[PDB]
């Protein structure tokens, strides 16, 4: 009668497959599948699908914590990185490499020798401690440290665990990949990885240019900062606020606040026009959207977020 | 951190080794400030040392709200619209008597209308029956 | 289609508010997820006691055997009881907070 | 390419960036002697744009973590915004609203992919007229 458990329980039909463990045994939703998250929803481990509103509202609403995974920045919680240490005198975590190599790293001074303290860059720990791998200099003394791949157990701070070095601030350019081998990156179709860790652009595309508002006019320079162009200088004591450009019709869009308009010209100059000149007393921004060719612009005299064509 | 000169030249050498001047508060780790924005009401500092724990000082000028949040300008108390948060300057104001007038108003006979005292004899009949203008009224000349 | 207390006052709060038509459709589609949950949780509020007054049952028997699996069974069925208890005020806030805001003007 | 969103602060002088949720909230510059006063900002390969009202420059900044940002074509007024212009910059895909319009009437605008039951667009309409009951054809405003 019902839906049989896994170990003989009269489970209601809706029960099976809610994202939750009802049956015993952990065996209430395994042969079924759950739909995927609308974009005004969010994930679980659950394989569950949240309010875009309650992540990051402080509340655990799905097990994982998942959607409070770091709301807040530059915080208590360190637990530092693999050849990382903690110098006591604020949250600031510094590689081994810098920790006593004889210039201070933490601003305070807090990771080389400190008399007016009693604190000075130690290494008779290691003596006693037996570290399990390899041991360096702290203020405290000798302190055990671990390969790239592990961090130091805190149970004992002598023995050492395996670790997802894909957490360091830093790791890659796009992702950790290459996993189950401690750590590297892999890059994107159009990249290539130069060094390891760099995801270079391929050669196939043009060279990679800057456009910017120097203050009055529009700037176009490389990205080594060699040359420098005006693009298009403005008129009538004009201003470039907000530059934007799509690439596969090689336009460039600027809108200008002072004279009260919007204008767009082609990359190498010329054909340059007004697209916008009424209820655009103040643009301050710009963005084009290339899957579908329109211009999205944000309006400040009247408050409001518009789209025209190009 | 803010360029007051029009040139950047106010913001020149302000590196983090240093101190604020004996007439500015200081950020942690973020800028000197005014010591005019310390308790201005809102935080400019990254972690809001500037607003931290500090207490009112609103002044005969101004009127205080019952929550202690802020004070607003004496005008605004008792004028029929909620400018305090928790509706505390509108709390306790006076009213009229029931179907009465204040002891400055003058009352219509016809309706009860309260009308300002000046329209009682003025010469124009600002009552729905005349009364402000009633046989009693001395004329002006 | 609704039979709980707290949701049919909740669709009447709705029908008066800001909600759009399609606001509105989607606003019905959440409250059969939030009563399910509160079905739920009324379900395993009878087993808490049901298995309260089984354990109290045992635990007068005195075999230390039946005792510690009843109670391994409790205990894990009152983390059931209470995690949902959670789950069904935060969902009941949310709608609530919602209709107030689109009320409130 | 990371699903990311980086942001500027005029005010608490930071740059920092969240996932496209508001998760995993990390900080990559801050403090007054770094960036006093960021107004534009644009990304590539690994490098952060930002453009500041008060050392009045573009500057150059890792994505992930600055000790100090370089300077880029320092200039005598405020520069007010920065852009990379390249192709990996707009990556490639297909627009629902390609086919024939979308059918909508006047409009064809982009939405999340899942929307609309998974067409991923709306049919909006112009200032004149509005949106009927079949979301298709337009109507003049009344
Ligand atoms: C989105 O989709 C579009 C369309 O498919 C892509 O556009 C293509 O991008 C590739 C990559 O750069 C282009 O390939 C290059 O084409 C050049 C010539 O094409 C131009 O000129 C012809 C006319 O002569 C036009 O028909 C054409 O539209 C282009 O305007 C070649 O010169 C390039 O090869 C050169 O460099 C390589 C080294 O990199 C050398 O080995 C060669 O010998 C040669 O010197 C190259 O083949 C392609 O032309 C583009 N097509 C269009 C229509 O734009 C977008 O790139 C794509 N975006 C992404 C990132 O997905
Ligand atoms: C706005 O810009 C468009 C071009 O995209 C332009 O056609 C509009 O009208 C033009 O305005 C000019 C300046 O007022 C005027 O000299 C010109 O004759 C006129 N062109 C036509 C045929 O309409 C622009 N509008 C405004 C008011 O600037
Ligand atoms: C030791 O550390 C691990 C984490 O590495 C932790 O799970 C465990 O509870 C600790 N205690 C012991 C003695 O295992
Ligand atoms: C102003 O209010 C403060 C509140 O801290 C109080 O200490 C002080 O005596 C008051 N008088 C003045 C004008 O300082
Ligand atoms: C997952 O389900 C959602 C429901 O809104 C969408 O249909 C989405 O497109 C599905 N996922 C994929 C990969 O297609
Ligand atoms: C702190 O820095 C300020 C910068 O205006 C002055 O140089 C001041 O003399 C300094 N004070 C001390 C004690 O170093
Ligand atoms: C208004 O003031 C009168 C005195 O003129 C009375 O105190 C009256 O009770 C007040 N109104 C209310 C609502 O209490
Ligand atoms: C009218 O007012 C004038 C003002 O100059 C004189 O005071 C005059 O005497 C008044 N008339 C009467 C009848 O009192
Ligand atoms: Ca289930
Ligand atoms: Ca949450
Ligand atoms: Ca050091
Ligand atoms: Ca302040
Ligand atoms: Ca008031
Ligand atoms: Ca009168
Ligand atoms: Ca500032």
């Amino acid at each position: 009668k019902e839906f049989e458990c896994g170990s003989g329980e009269c489970i209601l039909r809706a029960y099976v497959c809610d994202h939750d463990n009802d049956c015993e045994d952990n065996s209430d939703e395994r042969n079924c599948n759950y739909d995927t998250c609308g974009g005004h929803q969010f994930t679980c481990s659950n394989g569950q699908c949240i309010n875009q509103n309650w992540v990051c509202d402080g509340d655990d609403d799905c097990q994982d914590s998942g959607d409070e995974d770091g709301c807040e920045s530059n915080q208590s919680h360190h637990r530092c990185y693999p050849r990382e240490w903690a110098c006591p005198g604020s949250g600031r975590c510094i590689s081994i490499d810098k920790v006593c190599d004889g210039v201070p790293d933490c601003p305070e001074g807090d990771d080389e020798n400190n008399v007016t303290s009693g604190r000075t860059c130690g290494m008779g720990v290691c003596s006693v401690l037996n570290c399990e791998y390899q041991c360096h200099q702290t203020p405290f003394g000798g302190e055990c440290f671990c390969p790239p791949g592990h961090i130091i157990n805190s149970n004992d701070s002598r023995t050492c665990i395996d670790f997802d070095d894909c957490q360091i601030w830093g790791i890659c350019d796009q992702k950790c990949e290459n996993r189950q081998g401690r750590h590297q990156c892999l890059c994107e179709e159009g990249y290539i990885l130069e060094r390891g860790q760099h995801c270079k652009s391929s050669d196939s595309f043009s060279a990679a240019s800057v456009i910017f508002s120097n203050g009055r006019d529009l700037l176009v320079g490389d990205l080594h900062g060699r040359n420098f162009r005006i693009l298009a200088e403005s008129k009538n004591r004009g201003m470039v606020m907000g530059v934007d450009f799509h690439y596969q019709k090689h336009r460039v869009f600027w809108t200008d606040p002072m004279q009260e308009k919007v204008f767009s010209t082609d990359i190498n100059g010329l054909n340059t026009q007004e697209i916008l000149n009424v209820s655009v007393d103040t643009p301050e921004n710009l963005a084009v959207d290339w899957i579908n060719n329109k211009l999205y612009l944000v309006e400040t005299k009247v408050n409001r977020i518009d789209v025209v064509n190009l | 951190t803010d360029n007051d000169c029009s040139d950047g030249s106010d913001e020149k050498n302000c590196q983090a080794s240093g101190t604020c001047q004996p007439t500015q508060f200081r950020c942690p780790d973020h800028r000197c400030i005014s010591p005019l924005y310390v308790c201005d009401g809102d935080k400019d500092c990254a972690d809001g040392s500037d607003e931290a724990g500090c207490v009112l000082n609103c002044t005969s000028a101004q009127f205080k709200c019952a929550d202690g949040s802020s004070c607003i300008n004496s005008r605004y108390r008792c004028d029929g619209v909620y400018d305090c948060r928790d509706n505390s300057d509108e709390a306790g104001c006076p009213t009229r008597p029931p179907g009465m007038c204040h002891l400055d108003e003058f009352q219509c006979q016809g309706d009860g209308t309260c009308i300002p005292n000046t329209w009682e004899c003025d010469g124009h009949p600002d009552c729905i029956h005349g009364s402000d203008e009633h046989t009693g009224c001395v004329p002006k000349t | 289609e609704f039979e709980e207390p707290r949701v049919i006052d909740l669709w009447d709060l709705a029908q008066s508010a800001n909600f759009t038509e399609k606001e509105l459709e989607s606003f019905r589609e959440e409250l059969k997820h939030f009563e399910a949950k509160i079905e739920k949780h009324n379900h395993y509020q009878k087993q808490l006691e049901i298995s309260h007054q089984k354990l109290k049952h045992v635990e007068s028997i005195g075999d230390p055997e039946h005792i510690s699996r009843n109670k391994e069974k409790y205990v894990l069925l009152e983390e059931k009881t209470k995690e949902l208890g959670y789950k069904v005020k935060k969902h009941l806030q949310d709608l609530s907070s919602r209709v107030s805001r689109a009320r409130h003007n | 390419v990371s699903k990311r969103v980086y942001w500027v602060d005029s005010r608490y002088d930071y740059i920092e960036t969240v996932t496209y949720d508001g998760i995993q909230r990390k900080t990559v510059a801050r403090g007054g002697s770094l960036v006093p006063h960021p107004f534009g900002i644009s990304l590539f390969e690994e490098h952060v744009f930002f453009t500041d009202w008060t050392k009045m420059a573009v500057m150059k900044a890792s994505k992930f973590t600055e000790t100090n940002p370089q300077v880029y074509h320092q200039s005598s007024l405020r520069p007010h915004g920065v852009t990379v212009y390249h192709a990996l910059r707009q990556p490639n895909a297909t627009n629902p609203c390609g086919s024939n319009n979308g059918g909508c009437a006047q409009v064809c605008v982009l939405s999340h992919r899942t929307d609309n039951g998974g067409l991923g667009y709306r049919c909006k309409c112009e200032f004149g007229f509005e949106l009927d009951d079949d979301e298709h054809r337009c109507v003049a405003v009344k």
